[PDB]
């Protein structure tokens, strides 16, 4: 319950934060929503030195659009996701999605920043924001970067993102009419993290699949993209045995850890279920 | 070294010196008496500290009081004005909606806001609405009765 | 005006609202962490990271050096005082602190006192200890096994415990009850014979507020006085005395508001010993306050029960014998919360609400390197094992004679007339009528539609979900008492209750046990208010403090209503019996000439000469009638003669998706049956949480060890609480049954519950797949083992 | 003083302590468990000291 | 007077009087003891507080 | 308001005060040593009496102000590690109290005159021990309660 000694630092702009990040070192760490840095810190699990909160920086926050291209803040709080009027029209996925992310309260401080950067296999937005095409923006003591959501995440709490940087912003394409999409997730209990979960976002031709990204929660040591399941969808009429084969193709790149919630075999085939049923909703909402 | 701040809470200004490392629900129960807010784990999934910063539901015991500098903060304790209980606090009281009384003012600080983003809701969305704060003696079917009845009082 | 003034009253069987309330809605409660004493210090502890093994040197000098910490202690400090050991309820001793040994992960080693918690905790990490690992013991069988390891090298050499005979040196006791020839007989010749093994999963009661203390030990006066997180406090007083060499009348033991107990805070922990010793020490206050993860870790777990259940019967399904052996997982030390002659409580009341004419149970328990425990979370004594076992034995004999589950129970039911009936085991049920409650559950849910619809979804190979109807009547067992029968270390289990009326004529009630949360300043009122003809808005209650309320055994077995509910009354009825005695001295009558109506005494045939229980109060005080003290109060102790047997019927239908193995609870009707009610609203409250504690041990709470002892989902991260999403709408009703040997005739029912819902739901679940032969499924029915089961059985999707 | 021993054989007595125990661990048959009382005492007249 | 034996054979006792300094926790204690043979040192007594 | 530095039996104690603070509320009301007593407005009852730079002093006609670099000894601080001083013992043995509201005053007064004279004679005694006012006692086991006092701190 009791976190170890460290220093709070508070700057007010990016540029100063990753100014500390290089004076300070690795004994620094980011303090964004500490939703998951804090319960880290009083299980004594992590023991940073120096905690830069970054609060109190305006760069960080706001949901913007830019033409096509939604824009929204790294401090973002995980319930102002759920009540943008912008996200609710150009992102419903992320909107509705937010909701299934642990409790009201936690959901007044965590970050869609942080729970990206944070890289948890647990969390829900690593796989959302494959599917939806995220791009998201990091500033270090060289300037800023744009890197895609598609291969940021590098294993269990490991990104791509460098010790001396901050992620600014998200940015994503807004949905094109009539686009279909589904998030799926199998759990315990309200507040918990995924057992299994699948973001699925398509677009629809007559009644063939014109578009579609599958990604998968917590069955793997990262968010998983599944390839293969897309393939088996693209371009091909949307029947019950071309569902089935993305399923398997989902099924088949799962490498799920057994813990409380499950067996590599319950996970897998679960994260076969959340896939099947993500298609066929994603499918009923295209229009 | 410890940190000078002050800290609205109820409407009173609170000017103390603390660690950096001092949960907000120990600053509000060691610093400043007001014991209503509870400890009951130390994962984040109670609810039983759960305060209203800033004009959120905020879990107290994954809060740091250094992060307070300035801020609004509400407990149970200020609710109640001039004696008259709050809807929620007559709610939790007429619909028998606590036994041991250890998650109530967690529960009331909730209901207290929950009712304010969503004035009528259905009882799905208060079980949901609710959702952050456990509770082990009443089975939660009356706590919804008390929310139901508060979020009455206060379209009357 | 009758009618109204007994109204007025608000005392038996109204529903009135609770007069705790005002100070929990305001923050304005009283628990032990709310304390703050001048010079108060913080103790918190070292555990073991280890779940067995030697300890080769623990470091205090770098923790002592940290500024901020005024001591450091171990066994060796505790020794001298004859305190590394502590006796349990049990009979057997248990480690304060870990001298040559550790039994069990998590177990306390050492501790550390400083001037916050915050300094304690960095203490804590501060002193390192080196151990030598020995090999674990996590399953009772293995335990037993010729060259399993010697977990208790203190009691190396003995042959007996405190229960009998010691077979191995990890067996702690053999207990049984019934007829054992007489049951063997029937076995062997019966027609229909059936067998089912089940595993009661070790769960933790997990209150909200964990377990905490602050001791304080005053050099000056020498007295003690220690506020606690205790469902005993007089009991903990009379102990703490013992082992302190303080004598009692200084010693002070205070239970003020407690964030609920569910068992868990019946008996003393080493936190608590620790936390006196250092105060002792220190000549100041001292809080010991533990979190949720310790709470979970080493308090007082519940169940852990390896059953083998056993029935004999002819074709008709009527039960002929029963015949069960249990092995009880009871941990490093024995520390079982139970009266002294019972090891393994009441579990003899397994012959539940069937008259079933032989029977015989045996439980051996046996020590593991695990927290003590085994009696907690709503069990009544082992009750909760006991109906367990019996329902779900009676499910498997149904499907085996392709008998429907209802009709079976209604067939060896105790019949009405049949009360007050002693069964196999040598209970005297008080009263009872079981078919009566149960032709109103069925009616209430149409049980007939239900088994048509669950017959239509089977029918079709393809439906998506698996439907199943869960059926529980039971029989509890509550209100510990007889003291011939029930003592907890040697003290009679009676109970107490003193009343005073003021002049005025309002009120001050104490009594000796101590509420957690049920609601006693509020129903204890309330039968005094009947009694006496005085609100119950001013009829003031109070528990908890050893100092100020008669002796009492506590709260826990829901024993409150049952021996303290008939101290109260009885108390009451002796200042009723004086009350009487004056009225007709003021009236210059004879006692027999008056008539008590509602709060008044009344001459009979003159209704304008009364006198109000208001007037006589004053009475007493100003002027007592020749040969009567002045005053007006009593106080009684009550053993009693009997427990209260309340019972209930509780019907739950479940739907469970193929797909992921999710059981969804579509509707649980429970009637319940406690004789007379003092206050409907709290009782209902009772039966809500009570209720929602079951579905969370059937559905999904569990306390795993992996092969190397250590405890896994400890915390809240994995260790289930539902809440209110996952918490389904109860629908409560109720029959009344009085107790004929109680005061008022009220039954305990907290526990009822908690013990008639977990096989309510497993009989839902296995009753889903009953279909293709399933007899039963351990639990918790989570989805990952529900999905394990559909696969196994071919069901998955 | 502080025991109440049988007549003549002075080896077998109890003490208040041994008798405060039997109280609270098995009250004899027609008794409540317990040792205690109260008494309001209304004085039949003055005391007169000197 | 209200006196309770405790199960140990200490006790404790209440009356309705209140000192002022005459030493009621002293002597009252004393005639308890001479009246029930337990030492007068662990006859606590208390007085004043009407609750 | 002035910063002070008080050494209030053997412990540092850094205060801001008001001027017309008297030292004895000082010591009740900031420090919470209420074993000092008021009984007067005149200095007449001595029941406020402590020791402050070695000598006795009516702490209800002196300010806290003045105190800053003082070393004051209040009845609190006579017991060395829980035993009792010879002086507390006197007065307990000897039955020196009653209701106790002057014994505070009487043990610091005490505690001063025994080492201002080791061996008084009852006449000294009750001269030694004018400021100080009992209602209870009559004075006559305070002479003996100081007198037990005398010949255990010659022992
Ligand atoms: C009870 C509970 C349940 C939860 N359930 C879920 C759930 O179901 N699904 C889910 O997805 N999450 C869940 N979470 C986690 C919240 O959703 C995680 O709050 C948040 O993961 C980590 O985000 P944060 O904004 O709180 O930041 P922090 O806790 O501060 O963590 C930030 C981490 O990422 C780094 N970081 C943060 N922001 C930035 C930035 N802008 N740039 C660079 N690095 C940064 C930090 O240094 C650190 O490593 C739960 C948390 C709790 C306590
Ligand atoms: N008939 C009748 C009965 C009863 N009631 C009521 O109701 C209640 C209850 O009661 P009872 O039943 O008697 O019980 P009690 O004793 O009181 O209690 C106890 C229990 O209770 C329960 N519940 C609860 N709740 C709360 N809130 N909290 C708590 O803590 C708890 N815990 C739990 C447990 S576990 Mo043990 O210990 O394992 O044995 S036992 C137990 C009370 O108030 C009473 O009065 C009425 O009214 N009527
Ligand atoms: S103490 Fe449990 S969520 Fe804060
Ligand atoms: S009322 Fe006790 S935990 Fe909620
Ligand atoms: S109060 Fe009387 S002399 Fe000080
Ligand atoms: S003892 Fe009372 S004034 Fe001295």
């Amino acid at each position: 319950m009791i976190p170890p000694r460290f220093e709070y630092h508070a700057p007010k702009s990016v540029g100063e934060a990753v100014a500390l990040l290089g004076q300070l070192g690795s004994d620094a760490k980011l303090l964004a929503g500490g939703h998951s840095l804090l319960p880290m810190m009083k299980l004594r699990f992590a023991q940073p030195e120096h905690l830069i909160d970054i609060n109190r920086i305006p760069e960080l926050r706001g949901i913007r659009e830019e033409g096509s291209t939604v824009v929204i803040g790294a401090m973002t709080v995980e319930n102002d996701l759920i009540s943008s009027p912008i996200v609710q029209a150009r992102l419903p996925l992320l909107a509705e999605a937010a909701k299934l992310i642990a409790d009201p309260q936690v959901r007044n401080r965590g970050t869609i920043g942080g729970d990206i950067a944070h890289g948890d296999p647990g969390n829900d937005h690593p796989a959302l924001s494959i599917a939806v095409e995220a791009h998201f923006v990091l500033e270090g003591p060289n300037g800023r970067r744009t890197v895609p959501a598609d291969g940021f995440f590098l294993g269990t709490y490991m990104t791509l993102l460098e010790e001396n940087e901050v992620m600014v912003e998200i940015r994503v394409p807004a949905f094109a009419q009539g686009t279909g999409w589904a998030y799926e997730k199998l759990k315990r209990k309200t507040g918990d993290w995924a057992t299994a979960g699948c973001a699925v976002v398509m677009r629809k031709s007559g009644n063939t699949v014109s578009h579609i990204r599958i990604a998968l929660t917590n069955v793997a040591p990262t968010a998983l993209r599944a390839e293969a399941a897309e393939a088996a969808l693209l371009g091909k009429a949307f029947t019950k045995e071309a569902v089935q084969a993305a399923a398997d193709a989902a099924i088949a790149i799962c490498e799920p850890a057994e813990d409380l919630r499950g067996d590599a075999d319950y996970k897998t085939a679960m994260a076969g279920q959340m896939v099947k049923r993500a298609l066929n909703a994603a499918w009923a909402r295209c229009a | 070294a410890k940190k000078i701040i002050t800290v609205n809470v109820n409407g009173k200004a609170q000017e103390k010196a603390v660690e950096p490392r001092t949960l907000l629900i120990h600053f509000l129960r060691e610093e400043l008496n007001l014991t209503g807010a509870h400890i009951g784990c130390e994962t984040s999934h109670c609810g039983a500290c759960t305060v209203d910063i800033d004009g959120r539901s905020v879990k107290s015991c994954t809060h740091l009081a250094v992060q307070c500098d300035g801020s609004e903060v509400l407990t149970v304790e200020g609710l109640a004005n001039k004696g008259v209980l709050h809807a929620v606090q007559e709610g939790f009281y007429k619909e028998h909606g606590l036994q041991c009384g250890f998650c109530t003012p967690g529960m009331l600080m909730r209901a207290y806001r929950f009712l304010q983003e969503n004035p009528n809701p259905t009882e799905a969305e208060i079980r949901m609405g609710m959702t952050g704060n456990l509770c082990r003696c009443t089975g939660y079917q009356n706590i919804v009765k008390a929310v139901q009845y508060a979020a009455r009082k206060l379209q009357e | 005006d009758a009618e109204a003034r007994e109204l007025a009253l608000a005392g038996m069987g109204a529903s009135r609202l609770r007069k705790e309330d005002a100070r929990f809605i305001q923050g304005k409660g009283n628990y032990v962490d709310d304390i703050k004493m001048p010079g108060m210090l913080h103790m918190d502890i070292v555990r073991a990271p280890i779940a067995h093994g030697r300890i080769k040197k623990i470091h205090k000098d770098a923790a002592l050096a940290m500024p901020g910490v005024h001591a450091v202690l171990t066994a060796e400090d505790l020794k001298p005082l004859k305190l590394h050991w502590m006796p349990t309820l049990a009979g057997d001793v248990a480690a304060v602190l870990a001298d040559e040994k550790v039994h069990f992960q998590m177990q306390e080693v050492a501790i550390v006192i400083a001037d916050d918690r915050y300094i304690a905790a960095d203490a804590v990490e501060a002193v390192k200890v080196e151990y030598d690992e020995l090999p674990v013991v996590i399953d009772p069988i293995d335990a037993l096994k010729p060259d399993a390891p010697v977990l208790r090298e203190d009691l190396a050499g003995k042959t007996s415990g405190a229960h009998g005979p010691r077979e191995h040196h990890n067996h702690i006791f053999t207990w049984g009850a019934g007829d054992k020839a007489a049951t063997d007989a029937v076995f062997a010749n019966a027609p229909v014979t059936v067998s089912q093994h089940m595993y009661y999963p070790r769960v933790h009661p997990c209150p909200l507020e964990t377990c905490g203390c602050v001791a304080s030990f005053d050099p000056i006066k020498g007295d003690l006085t220690t506020y606690i997180t205790s469902q005993a406090p007089h009991v903990v007083r009379t102990v703490v005395s013992m082992l302190s060499g303080i004598p009692e009348s200084k010693v002070r033991i205070v239970s003020p508001d407690i964030g609920g107990g569910f068992g868990n805070k019946v008996g003393i922990y080493p936190g608590y010993v620790c936390a006196i010793v250092a105060s002792i020490v220190l000549g100041r206050p001292v809080k010991w306050v533990e979190d949720r993860v310790e709470n979970i870790s080493t308090t007082a777990f519940a169940r852990d029960y390896h059953m083998d259940g056993e029935l004999a019967a002819t074709p008709d399904g009527k039960i002929l014998g029963l015949r069960v052996n249990v092995v009880a997982d009871h941990g490093a030390f024995d520390a079982c919360a139970d009266p002294t002659k019972f090891p393994a409580g009441l579990f003899h009341i397994c012959s539940g609400s069937y008259d079933i004419p032989r029977a015989h149970c045996s439980v051996k328990g046996v020590y593991t390197n695990k927290a003590p425990g085994g009696v907690a979370y709503r069990c009544s004594f082992r009750v909760t094992e006991a109906v367990y076992l019996i329902e779900r034995m009676v499910d498997v004999l149904a499907q085996k004679l392709n008998m429907d589950k209802a009709e079976i129970r209604a067939k060896n039911f105790i019949r009405k007339e049949q009360f007050p009936y002693t069964t196999q085991f040598g209970f005297e049920y008080d009263s009872g009528d079981y078919h009566t409650a149960l032709k109103k559950v069925l009616d209430a849910v149409d049980y007939p539609a239900l088994r048509a619809e669950q017959a239509a979804r089977r029918a079709d190979p393809n439906s998506p979900t698996l439907m199943g109807i869960g059926l529980v009547t039971f029989t509890e067992v509550v209100g510990a008492g007889p003291s011939k029968m029930c003592d907890i270390l040697g003290v009679g289990m009676f109970d107490s209750c003193e009343i005073r009326i003021h002049p005025t004529g309002s009120a001050i009630a104490r009594m000796g046990t101590i509420t957690q949360g049920q609601g006693h300043q509020t129903t204890y009122a309330q039968i005094i208010a009947t009694e006496l003809g005085i609100p119950s808005e001013v009829i003031q209650v109070e528990e908890g403090d050893t100092s100020t309320a008669p002796y009492g055994l506590g709260t826990y077995g829901s024993r409150s209503t049952p021996v303290a509910g008939a101290a109260i009354a009885l108390a009451a009825r002796k200042i009723h019996a004086k009350a009487r005695k004056i009225a007709a001295h003021m009236l210059e009558v004879n006692e027999n000439d008056l008539d008590w109506e509602v709060d008044r005494f009344k001459v009979k045939g003159d209704d304008s000469k009364f006198k109000t229980m208001a007037d006589i109060a004053w009475q007493a005080y100003h002027q007592p009638p020749a040969g009567l003290e002045p005053g007006l109060e009593a106080v009684h102790y009550y053993d009693p003669p009997n427990f209260t047997y309340p019972f209930g019927i509780y019907l739950c239908v479940v739907d469970i998706d193929r797909a992921t193995g999710e059981t969804k609870v579509r509707r649980f009707y429970a009637l319940d049956d406690c004789g007379t009610r003092i206050n409907p609203m709290i009782i209902e409250g009772q039966i809500h949480g009570g209720l929602t504690e079951g579905y969370a041990v059937a559905m999904g709470q569990q306390m795993p060890f992996d092969a190397q002892g250590n405890l896994l989902g400890n915390t809240l991260m994995d260790y289930f609480l539902p809440t209110a999403v996952e918490t389904p709408h109860w629908e409560t009703d109720h029959t009344v049954t009085p107790s004929p040997h109680h005061p008022i005739g009220a039954k305990g029912v907290a526990e009822s519950p908690h013990v008639g819902s977990i096989p309510t739901f497993t009989a839902a679940v296995v009753d889903a797949f009953a279909h293709v032969g399933v007899t039963h499924l351990d639990m918790p029915h989570t989805s990952y083992r529900v999905w394990k089961s559909l696969k196994e059985h071919n069901l998955a999707l």
